[PDB]
């Protein structure tokens, strides 16, 4: 639960830097997709 | 770091013999 | 011949771990076997690792306890390690050094071959163009082995990769549609429960008359494990390239070979490369593996199945990363299939054999082999996605076509992958098991299979 | 002339009585005459690394000193021969020993000393002509395609006092006896050149002519030139061996597997080529360097230098050589284990510090040259490397230190392979820096292609920054100019960058048909854009989904361009079909508006 | 307009390729005046080797400059064929002048088997005992060393000062 | 000076890789240059690596392939590696060792300067004051470079950083409202970019400003380490003794550090962090800190290093230490090169830490501070709308989020997009920058104060 099983090497450093970076791009969608849905959600309460 | 250093002194032991 | 008598030096000038150096040695060879005599009356054996002028160091195999610088005589044979090789050693059991441990005689040699061998000419090598059937459905139905291939079975510590290997040793054979087929089983660094199992399995089923067994235990010395896979291949390179047989070599626990090759090289204070293993390990694994394949002119072939253990299930370890650089596929004994009690637990999704196209089809097995295999591989790939997605999204999102890829996935793991360790299926009854599993789907949904073979084999 | 083995220690031999021994010069270690290389002098001793197996080499063994470093034999008899990484002819050790093995210390001539070649002098020399290093003095009819030109060695000059009469000769007799001032010498028909020395030239011309590869992708979007260097991280290399504009192929496998090296030697003497209506075996204009991983590690590193020195020799005749150097990453794994035997300090993940220096000492021998010699020749050497990273990264020191040297990257991935797309082209990390050198060939001969190539790389890029939202959101509230660049962009990715190499329409793709397919596809994109932007506000605003239902028969002719056979059909039978279709694309839009 | 932006670019390539070889052709006509000034200093150097009262006092310098560089207990001096007494009378005046300056003893002797080739312009060469360390004190290898370290000074005197160089540090 | 004759040893005691070790040497200097001549006649050069009593370890530049310990003659010089500098070497093409390759003659020296160089006295520096005008809008409008700044260009392999460097060199000059020169050092280049640099600068008519040092990739890896030190000693003659303003472009400083790592490991040293030498911080600093203005002289040196980040990593020790000594970065971006924008310079991460002193009244113009940070805000707010438009669609964006997407289609294709031969002077990168700020009304431009909005918006 505390580490993803891989062993320390130079290649396995770039893959867990890409998977972290490939997760921060997913959260950046979902951080603003929720607020874009919250942008319509206030207007229904403003209706 | 140490293992590449340790093989260097063993080359110096080989050169003070000669 | 060798007519000159051998010098028995007593000039031991230093002991350092497993290594003994001498002095006043007259013209010492490289890799020349010496025969030590201890003071209390016992004998050992060694090998010369480095000469320098009139001084040669000696790597004693069986240990170093008792070797003093006064009374141990080293007798220099003046010859490299050559092993006695015969055709009637099919049916014997030798240890890691060539000594027989089946309470029998020492082998009467036909010709003393050298255990380093010779490199095979690439101008005299032929592409593997038939099949070794092995009895296991997941290795013959979907990852078919060509005669002259090198396909390692990757596994982990605790998985049944010994009962798989012993099942392959009893059920290997041609794809008949047998006097020139033989197994050479080498076990390196096995514990006592495994090498009694390898000995009590090949007499209990009567499959001994074609198997040579080179056992090498963990309590045995670490240098006998180095020269064990060069006895098993020199026996194999005799049975196929001089006696014209189809040989299958099983090298159980090749990860313990790389644990001994790290142990020998650390004794010589040498430089370590990736993760402690030596720099020369890529050319030392390929010294073993590349003694395989069919040749031109002879009517024999050597197939190799090495067997590894990935530490902590990490495929990126240097023993699987470098044996996937020289060989031609994987088998991937899986843990998640063992923990749900399936035998053999073979993960067909990461397993591959790069030479499957030259082992199947008309004349080899049957003309529907190449299309059943990659269709079962597609309905097992989709089935592993459905159950991965239905756990994260919920149970009520499945449509009626979607549950069908789970009826396959349960019946694939019970009728195709589940075998039972004494059930020997030929290839004609792996595909007839595989064809009644493809009739779970209707005809419109099998899109990996062409219509010209769907209209011959599918309806029953 | 005589040394003695003082002590062996693994593959490294220490020899004594070697006073005037040069570095990297060749020795013959032992009683079996194992070839070695002097790598370290210390006074009068000489640390030697042995190119073979060292078991059985006692002390006091004779070490012969030659005076010449590791060098290849250049001369007639090379084309078709299967060599080793130190040029040992594997198709003749299999005969003179009649076995399946390579025994230790074989001394087989790399060129045959029994075949009689038809010598033909250059008809402008005489007894008393002036000749310098590079001037062609002979022509050998090696086989039907190759005109093997005999050339003088570089740094050799003088006046001919003996030319050989035209007839038939072996490669041992004295064909040329020119004299320098005072000293007479003798030339044979073979010459010997060290593999780590660059073969000299006059000047290095710019690489300005396109290397025609047979495919539609990699020749429009990422072009290579004659004299360029690529990287492919067998359907791209076998395609260049049959159809391309190269006259000598050199395939060098450095450490490839045994069964995948026995595969190529089975396949090449069955391949044919089309020269003048006649079919010819392609093993008349290629020479292979066979090297597996069972071979010596010292003869695996030297296979790259033997391969480019053979590649440079046929350049100087005036041919345009194309060398494919398979598995460069296996060659670097030979540099890792030589450096570990020397106790050299590693820099990056065990690789030596000079990994980039050795690769730039190989990749920079490629290029179009003005050949050394009299009759003003011009040849070229194209190098096609093949890195195999440990699972597709640019983190290892071999893949990242190749992309700092080469100009073309034909970047392939493993994720984009199960689409049955075949090639596994990525077109996001793959580049070509020969777009500025080719702005003169495209603007003169083709005069239209650079703006279509600028647009077609862009349409496949705007699809990428849409496709993450097309997956997550899913085509719900989208603009209609983006639906063009997902359906026209889809039409490229299944009908322009899509191949299948065994088919009778997609094993050769001529370039006039390659620009002929993109001349229609970009026109359909700009006319879909001009329609949707001028009919965005006026009256009866349309979307895409009123066009693709109406123009479904236009999208069949724009999808059946890849299925027209470039081999059976005529040369002008294919452009008129693509010029008649344009008026079924100019009139078709005028049926909606 | 695209064709007219093209040739006007093609006009400036021709004007730039000729102004580039303009600076090179005038930099080569500054190099030829230098390499011929050294040819006049190579011929005026050989108008001193014809002299003897002005060359014996010079060969006292060049030999003792070599016997101080090596400092070996046995040195060997090479020279020309007809320049043996002017070298010998320079050697004999030098060994006591050596010994009062270095507190060393030497066995320095002139090689009567191998000569310096007569096409050189003078000077000597001093070897050590087994001819492994040699000192080239010929006059042609002394003019080459002297002039290359005077190339800022001859440039500052021949072609004027640098019109933009304000400082020197 | 050095008037004594030179000793020519043939007492070679061994060869081990690129090292030749002599013995019985009479007082050997450190870092002294020698000249080895081979048996056959090939003269090679080398530098003394270690002295110990009567020994000398010599590192031959061109390798040791053919050297024997019997017949090789190694003539010592007695002086260290120096360059000849002159003002007439403005307009020549030298290689890494300093020899001409443009069919030119040897440079007649005005001085022989030691190329290692002495540091500048930190009291005798002045803060950088005026503007160096490059001609590229993305680094002159919003990322302006002072006179004496050290600002590296951060890029990756495959990206066109080499044509950005060639376009800076063709158009770099002052900020006009006789003393400008460019020293272009090219380390680790191949041949096809060496004849790009040699051909572009000589037929675009401005070879007379530039002094080109081309060090190839197949040339020795020690000659790549004396290449930026030949280029900076030429720049320190031309600027601090001839009062010119020099721009020093060092191309691919990540290829210097791959040749420094190779020279260090072949000196039998033990590597440090990530395999690079432990002295890598004070080795780049001896290159980068040769810059700035000086007190009492009218010259300056402004440096533009260029880097290639492996795998787009920023924590790699070649971009880590460059961002540790130098002031800002430029960030050539990959997502703009695929969209066919030249020059592909990213604005949002890029920064010039001395940009607020290179701008203003009497240096560039009065509104250059207020224009640049206004275009920086509207480039950031548009790129949020650029992603947001895909999430909600076009029918859900108002007349506010359409002014930012219509500006964004014209900021990338008119301000960033330049073309390789279009020298936009800095007075024309503001009028470009204003006619994008007119897409917005004066009620929207928050970063510009109202006093210059009255003077520059209505036209």
């Amino acid at each position: 639960k505390d580490r993803i099983e891989i062993f320390p090497s130079r290649m396995a450093q770039t893959i867990m830097k890409a998977r972290l970076k490939g997760a921060q791009t997913g959260r950046n969608l979902l951080k603003k997709k929720s607020d874009a849905l919250t942008l319509r959600f206030r207007q229904i309460l403003k209706k | 770091f140490y293992r590449l250093k340790k093989i260097q002194e063993k080359k110096k032991i080989l050169k003070e013999k000669s | 011949y060798l007519s000159q008598p051998r010098l028995t030096y007593k000039t031991v000038s230093g002991v350092n771990g497993p290594l003994v150096i001498l002095d006043h040695v007259k013209f010492p060879r490289y890799a020349e076997i010496v025969h030590l005599t201890l003071p209390d009356g016992t004998k050992r054996s060694g090998q010369v690792l480095e000469v320098s002028g009139s001084k040669a160091v000696v790597q004693v195999f069986e240990g170093t306890s008792g070797i003093d610088a006064k009374k141990t005589s080293c007798e220099f044979t003046g010859d490299i390690l050559r092993t006695p090789v015969s055709e009637d050693m099919l049916g014997r059991v030798f240890n890691g050094s060539g000594k027989p441990i089946d309470r029998g005689p020492v082998v009467l040699a036909e010709d003393f071959l050298d255990i380093m061998g010779q490199p095979i000419n690439p101008q005299c090598r032929i592409y593997p163009e038939e099949m070794i059937q092995t009895g296991i459905s997941a290795i013959d139905g979907m990852n078919s082995i060509a005669r002259g291939q090198k396909i390692p079975i990757f596994s982990a510590a605790g998985l049944p990769h010994n009962e798989i290997a012993a099942q392959i040793c009893r059920q290997a054979g041609l794809v008949k549609k047998e006097e020139n087929f033989a197994i050479v089983f080498a076990a390196m660094g096995v514990n006592m429960e495994t090498a009694r199992f390898f000995k009590s399995d090949f007499e209990e089923n009567g499959s001994m008359d074609n198997v040579c067994l080179f056992l090498n235990l963990a309590n045995d010395p670490t240098i006998e494990r180095i020269i064990t896979p060069r006895l098993a291949l020199t026996t194999a390179e005799f049975l196929a390239y001089q006696c014209e047989k189809h040989v299958l070599v099983i090298l159980t626990d090749m990860s313990s070979y790389a644990e001994a090759l790290r142990e020998v090289s650390a004794a010589r204070e040498e430089v370590p490369g990736r993760r402690g293993f030596p720099g020369y390990m890529y050319t030392d694994l390929a010294t073993i593996y590349e003694r395989a394949g069919r040749v031109e002119g002879r009517n024999g072939s050597i197939t190799q199945i090495p067997i590894l253990t990935m530490p902590n299930d990490d495929i990126t370890h240097p023993i699987p990363d470098l044996t996937g650089y020289i060989t031609e596929g994987q088998i991937y004994v899986d843990r998640q299939l063992h923990n749900r009690q399936i035998y053999p637990p073979i993960n067909v999704l990461p397993s591959l054999s790069r030479l499957m196209k030259s082992a199947i089809g008309e004349g080899m097995t049957r003309k529907d082999h190449a299309d059943v295999s990659n269709q079962l591989y597609a309905c097992y790939a989709i089935g592993k996605d459905v159950q991965a997605m239905k756990a994260v999204v919920g149970e009520e999102a499945l449509t009626s076509d979607d549950l069908l890829y789970l009826e396959f996935l349960q019946k694939f793991e019970r009728n195709f992958i589940a075998q039972g360790p004494y059930e020997n299926r030929t290839v004609y009854e792996t595909l007839d098991i595989g064809w009644q599993l493809l009739r779970i789907f209707p005809k419109e949904m099998l899109k990996r299979i062409p219509q010209s073979t769907l209209s011959e084999f599918y309806p029953r | 002339t005589f040394g003695y083995v003082h002590g062996v220690s693994g593959p490294v031999v220490t020899a004594c009585d070697m006073a005037g021994a040069a570095m990297y010069e060749l020795v013959r270690v032992g009683h079996s005459e194992l070839v070695g290389e002097i790598i370290r002098l210390e006074g009068d001793m000489a640390t030697i690394q042995v190119y073979e197996e060292t078991s059985g080499v006692s002390v006091g063994d004779p070490v012969l000193r030659t005076g010449k470093p590791l060098s290849v034999e250049l001369g007639p008899g090379i084309m078709g021969a299967i060599f080793d990484g130190i040029q040992r002819p594997l198709s003749d050790i299999s005969s003179q020993t009649q076995s399946i093995y390579i025994p230790r210390g074989v001394n087989v001539s790399a060129l045959s000393r029994d075949v009689k070649w038809d010598f033909t002098p250059c008809k402008n020399l005489r007894v008393g002509s002036h000749i310098t290093g590079g001037d062609i003095y002979g022509i050998v009819n090696e086989n039907s395609l190759i005109k093997h030109k005999i050339m003088l060695p570089p740094r050799n000059r003088g006046t001919v006092t003996y030319i050989a009469p035209p007839g038939n000769y072996d490669t041992s007799d004295v064909v040329l006896e020119l004299e320098f001032e005072g000293i007479k010498e003798k030339f044979s028909m073979v010459q010997v050149w060290p593999v780590r020395q660059v073969r000299p030239v006059t000047e290095k011309l710019p690489a300005n002519h396109p290397l025609l590869t047979g495919q539609r992708v990699l020749d429009a979007l990422f072009p290579c030139v004659q004299g360029g260097t690529t990287a492919i991280p067998t359907v791209i290399s076998q395609s260049l061996s049959k159809y391309s504009n190269s006259d000598v192929i050199i395939y060098v496998g450095c450490g490839e597997r045994g069964n995948e090296m026995s595969e190529v030697l089975r396949d090449f003497p069955e391949l044919t080529m089309e020269v003048d209506g006649k079919v010819e075996s392609i093993m008349k204009r290629t020479a292979l360097v066979a090297n597996t991983s069972n071979m010596p590690v010292a003869a695996r590193e030297a296979s790259i230098y033997t391969g480019i020195t053979l590649s440079e020799y046929f350049r100087d005749m005036g041919y345009h050589v194309s060398m494919m150097a398979d598995s460069t990453s296996r060659w670097a794994e030979a540099l890792r284990e030589i450096s570990g035997r020397l106790a050299e300090m590693p820099a990056d993940s065990g690789y030596p510090a000079y990994l980039g220096a050795r690769l730039a000492s190989f990749y920079e021998r490629a290029g179009r040259v003005k050949c050394l010699g009299n009759p003003e020749r011009e040849g070229s050497v194209s190098i096609v490397g093949a890195v195999s990273p440990p699972g597709g990264d640019f983190s290892d020191p071999v893949t990242s230190a190749t992309l700092g040297i080469v100009q073309v990257f034909w970047g392939l991935d493993k994720k984009l392979a199960q689409r049955k797309h075949f090639p596994s082209v990525n077109w996001l990390i793959s580049y070509s820096k020969y777009m500025r050198a080719l702005d003169e060939y495209y603007d003169k001969h083709f005069t239209e292609f650079v703006p279509l190539r600028t647009k077609a790389k862009e349409i496949l890029q705007e699809e990428e920054d849409l496709a993450e939202i097309v997956q997550l959101v899913g085509k719900a509230s989208l603009a209609e100019t983006d639906k063009i660049t997902l359906e026209v962009a889809k039409l490229i990715k299944d009908d322009f960058l899509q191949q299948n190499g065994y088919t009778p329409y997609d094993r050769f793709c001529p370039f006039y048909k390659t620009v002929g397919m993109l001349s229609n596809m970009i026109a359909f994109y700009d006319m879909a854009r001009r329609a949707v932007e001028t009919t965005a506000q006026s009256d009866n605003k349309i979307t895409w989904s009123i066009i693709r239902e109406h123009m479904g028969e236009i999208l069949y002719k724009l999808s059946s361009m890849k299925f027209k056979d470039p081999v059976k059909d005529g040369e002008a039978k294919i452009k008129a079909d693509y010029a008649q279709l344009l008026e079924d694309m100019q009139n078709a839009f005028r049926s909606l508006e | 307009e695209k064709k007219e932006k093209q040739i006007e670019q093609q006009k400036k390539i021709q004007m730039s390729n000729l102004m580039n070889q303009a600076r090179l052709k005038v930099l080569r006509a500054r190099d030829d005046l230098i390499t011929d000034l050294l040819n006049e200093a190579k011929q005026r150097l050989s108008k001193v080797v014809k002299d003897t009262t002005r060359y014996q006092v010079l060969l006292d310098g060049l030999v003792l400059q070599g016997l101080y560089q090596l400092l070996e207990p046995r040195m060997i001096v090479r020279c020309r064929k007809q320049d043996f007494p002017l070298v010998k009378a320079a050697v004999q005046k030098a060994i006591p002048v050596y010994k009062v300056a270095t507190k060393r003893d030497v066995d320095v002797q002139i090689d009567q088997e191998a000569y310096l080739p007569e096409e050189i312009a003078g000077g000597v060469e001093i070897y050590n005992g087994d001819r492994k360390i040699k000192v080239s004190n010929t006059l042609e290898s002394r003019l080459d060393l002297i002039a290359q370290q005077m190339m800022p000074e001859v440039r500052g005197a021949l072609f004027g000062a640098n019109a933009n160089r304000k400082f020197l540090d």
